[PDB]
């Protein structure tokens, strides 16, 4: 009959089209001639049926195997090719006489219905590759009546929150077609899912609109790395030109910024061939351009940008010279490109294009003058020039004698001015270290200019003691020079001078901006005259008691170095403060966050006297471990890190410091499961700290001795033991729980006295499954007893 | 496999692919959907080594 002829038709196309894509357009052909013709007699429904029924025996095949995605792309290529035929007559204006419209509605209509009945089928295989078949259709099936648009639409809706991210990703690739509500929960996804590779499909995908974008993005910090990569290897560079007018500026530099510090190799370099080599080629070479793209005046991110570029490109790197007529227009974007390059050659040792490409340092000596005259006899871009010269000018070569005292009598002659800015000072006296030939040389320079300004000031008032504005230029320049001083106070008389004619007065009085520069000076030269350091324990005691957060922010760095650098000498004896009060000092910082920033100077200057081992106290070591873990210190993700870098370091650097830990650890895990504990109860300010498990498993983990950098030690070994006293302190069995199935991560071997004794606990622990975790360390246990007892 | 014999008829149960479901779990579970981190990383302050060996107010000097 005719109808096993349409079946026997449709089915030798299927049979040959799954082998290879060679006759796929001719297979179409023919399935349009096996309808037309079916429809013809009557039999669109047979066509209909059978069709379908060929189409189900791919459904249960798995995501890779090519003869499945052979026949969706068949399906596809089908519906495609029908639509085209209706396209065409509607676009070239002609009808068509044989019901094609008909026909084609009613298909499409019949075949998602047949393909949905398996949407929720219990085989994820089918799942995926009904949802295959529809986002690989939906482009092509025209336009569909409201009952099977709803029906679409619900259930996508549903695979969206599939078991499998297979069929999510599917899920997803089928709302994108519905873009313009499927824009919204794309963007759910985005941000909520948990998948990376649905994240990824929906960033992909999802329509780059100025309301998307920021959504798109927001993923430059995705908890995966490629994510992360892809902003930069296809988001960002898609966009071209757009990444310069269509973004905004501030997001624009925090993306930079992201990508050239991020921790993983491969963000890194995507980042950095987004910036040498798609967007300067984007740019059409012109690396100036690209440069006021990064805007150099207000962010220092250009800094790696660039050497990121010099080492892509090497070739433009020998074409920037920069003769006498550069300087006719030199702007902030060339300033920056002079500093950069002078320095990123010296670096890498490109000496073949310094004798050549830059003036000497007479010559630079003159353009770095002459924006110092335009300056202080646009002001933001003419100090900014004036700083990109310094940078290069403390660099520069002064071999040639002629060059080291122009620059040096044009930089002497900038300090000498009292409108200078901060960073000019900081830049200027720098400059000034790398022409003097000696400390010497360097503090005599230094002190005469300092010495003329409070002096000057003197005369204006015999037109006594010099203005406070004055004092605080005379402080800034001092400041950085005792920054670069290294040799003892008892060898610098002129700075003994200075400590009592302008430091320790700056000290005593306010505002702060003059009293904050005295402690810094002062700290600066305790760090060079341990007595002096000694003789000023008290004073810095009270400049963090009695003053602002800033003033506390400057005196704590300066006792945390002046032990750094002089050790316990300056504590604990005749003439001396306690180092019981300056404990004390620190912790009640510590815990005052009231003022976060302070914080991390206690938290960390504190891990940087223990891990010196000038600290060694168990009790304060003991306040750190929980001010990390602590909940109230959630909200300063300074502190936390702080904390995370330095505190299991300080363990895997030496055993001491870890047998420190041991001996802490146990009190440190009872006082916080009794803390989570009374989380419970009615008072709060839970999820805001770690769960006892975590913290447990936390706390073995800096304790076990083959993390340290000879022998097994058993310093982990006296931990536990600790850690089982303490237990059955508890209301909850919950956290009892927690601490006991955690345990099996100890390495144990010697020492057959405490193995013993820790046998001998866990046997009184003998009182759910924690029961089997307990038994699995028993017979680990008794085993080692036989073996050492036999070995006698 | 081999190849799909598209003229069998005799293929017993491949209707089974339109079942219903009963008691298989083809959603994700409620609590995962939504996430308030939102599958970011936190503010990086970058604490390496070099950042803690050197002085607070001489940061060029290091200390062991």
């Amino acid at each position: 009959d005719i109808n096993t002829k349409i079946f026997n038709s449709v089915a030798e196309v299927f049979q040959k089209a799954q082998g290879s894509y060679a006759g796929h357009r001719k297979h179409i052909a023919v399935l349009k001639k096996i309808q037309s013709k079916a429809v013809e007699q009557g039999y669109e429904d047979a066509f209909n049926f059978w069709f379908d029924k060929l189409v189900t025996k791919i459904l249960p095949l798995k995501k890779n195997e090519i003869i499945g995605d052979r026949i969706v792309k068949l399906v596809a290529a089908f519906i495609a090719s029908l639509e085209r035929e209706l396209i065409l007559a509607k676009k070239q204006n002609y009808k068509l006489t044989n019901d094609e419209e008909g026909i084609f509605s009613r298909f499409v209509d019949q075949f998602i219905r047949h393909v949905l009945r398996g949407v929720e089928s219990p085989d994820k295989n089918v799942r995926f590759r009904v949802l295959q078949l529809l986002a690989v259709i939906m482009d092509n099936i025209g336009e569909i009546d409201e009952s099977l648009f709803n029906l679409l639409i619900l259930s996508l809706n549903k695979r969206i929150y599939d078991r499998e991210p297979t069929v999510r990703i599917q899920a997803v690739f089928c709302l994108t077609k519905f873009q313009d509500e499927a824009t919204r929960t794309l963007v759910a996804s985005i941000q909520n899912d948990p998948s990376a590779e649905v994240r990824r499909a929906a960033m992909l995908n999802l329509i780059n609109d100025n309301n998307t974008r920021p959504y798109i993005l927001e993923r430059a910090r995705d908890v995966n790395i490629v994510n992360r990569r892809l902003v930069y290897s296809r988001i960002l560079k898609s966009m071209g030109r757009k990444c310069f007018d269509d973004i905004e500026p501030h997001i624009f530099d925090q993306l930079i910024e992201w990508g050239l510090e991020d921790r993983e190799l491969s963000v890194r370099n995507a980042c950095k061939r987004l910036i040498a080599h798609d967007w300067l080629n984007a740019l059409d070479g012109d690396l100036i351009e690209l440069l006021e793209k990064l805007d150099v005046s207000r962010s220092s991110v250009c800094v790696k940008a660039i050497e990121a570029l010099f080492q892509s490109r090497p070739d433009i790197l020998s074409k920037i010279k920069f003769p006498e007529s550069i300087w006719k227009d030199f702007t902030v974007e060339i300033a920056f490109l002079f500093r950069a390059i002078y320095l990123y050659c010296l670096d890498n040792n490109i000496t073949e294009m310094l004798e050549e490409n830059f003036p000497e340092a007479s010559k630079l000596s003159e353009h770095l003058n002459h924006y110092i005259l335009l300056r202080y006899h646009d002001y933001n871009t003419l100090e900014f020039i004036i700083e990109q010269l310094s940078i290069a000018a403390e660099r520069y070569d002064y071999s040639d004698e002629v060059g080291r005292r122009s620059m040096l009598t044009v930089v002497r002659n900038m300090l000498a001015l009292t409108t200078l800015s901060e960073p000019l000072i900081k830049i200027g006296i720098r400059v000034m270290k790398s022409l003097s030939i000696n400390e010497k040389d360097f503090v005599t320079m230094a002190i005469e200019i300092i010495n003329d300004i409070r002096d000057d000031d003197i005369e204006k008032q015999e037109s006594k003691e010099a203005s406070s504005a004055t004092i605080v230029l005379c402080l800034t320049r001092s400041s950085y020079m005792l920054e670069l001083v290294n040799t003892p106070l008892t060898e610098n008389i002129l700075i003994a001078s200075l400590m009592d004619t302008l430091i320790t007065p700056a000290v005593r009085n306010t505002a702060p901006n003059i009293r904050e520069l005295g402690v810094k000076n002062l700290g600066l030269c305790c760090l060079l005259d341990v007595k002096l350091a000694i003789d000023n324990m008290y004073i810095l005691g009270m400049c963090v008691s009695k003053g602002n957060a800033s003033l506390k922010y400057i005196a704590l760095q300066v006792i945390v170095d002046i032990f750094s650098v002089h050790g316990n000498t300056v504590v604990d004896g005749e003439g001396k403060v306690d180092s019981i009060s300056l404990h004390k000092i620190f912790y009640k910082v510590l815990k005052n966050n009231g003022l976060p920033e302070c914080q991390v100077i206690a938290a960390e200057g504190l891990c940087k006297l223990f891990l010196a081992d000038v600290f060694t106290d168990d009790d304060l070591f003991e306040t750190l471990v929980l001010s990390y873990f602590s909940p109230i210190n959630s909200s300063n993700e300074a502190l936390v890190q702080a904390f995370a870098f330095c505190i299991p370091v300080y363990c895997f650097s030496h055993p001491a410091h870890q047998q420190r830990m041991s001996r802490t650890a146990a009190d440190i895990l009872l006082r916080l499961c009794v803390l989570w504990d009374d989380l419970q109860s009615s008072v709060i300010p839970r999820e805001a700290m770690l769960k006892p498990n975590i913290i447990f498993q936390q706390l073995l983990f800096w304790t076990d001795p083959r993390n340290l950098v000879t022998k097994k030690d058993t310093v982990q070994l006296t931990f536990l033991i600790d850690v089982l006293k303490i237990y059955a302190q508890i209301e909850k069995k919950e956290i009892k729980k927690m601490i006991i199935t955690n345990i099996n991560a100890i390495f144990l071997s010697q020492d057959y006295s405490t193995l013993k004794e820790l046998l001998e606990y866990s046997d009184d622990i003998a009182e759910n499954v924690s029961k089997n975790a307990l038994d699995k360390l028993r017979n680990n246990l008794n085993s080692l007893i036989e073996e050492i007892n036999e070995r006698s | 496999v081999l190849e799909i014999d598209f003229f069998k008829t005799d293929d017993s149960f491949e209707d089974k692919v339109f079942a219903s479901k009963g008691r298989t779990k083809i959603d994700m579970p409620i609590k995962n959907r939504k996430n308030d981190t939102h599958y970011l990383l936190p503010d990086d302050f970058h604490f390496s080594t070099d950042r803690i060996t050197r002085l607070f107010i001489k940061p060029g000097q290091k200390m062991s």
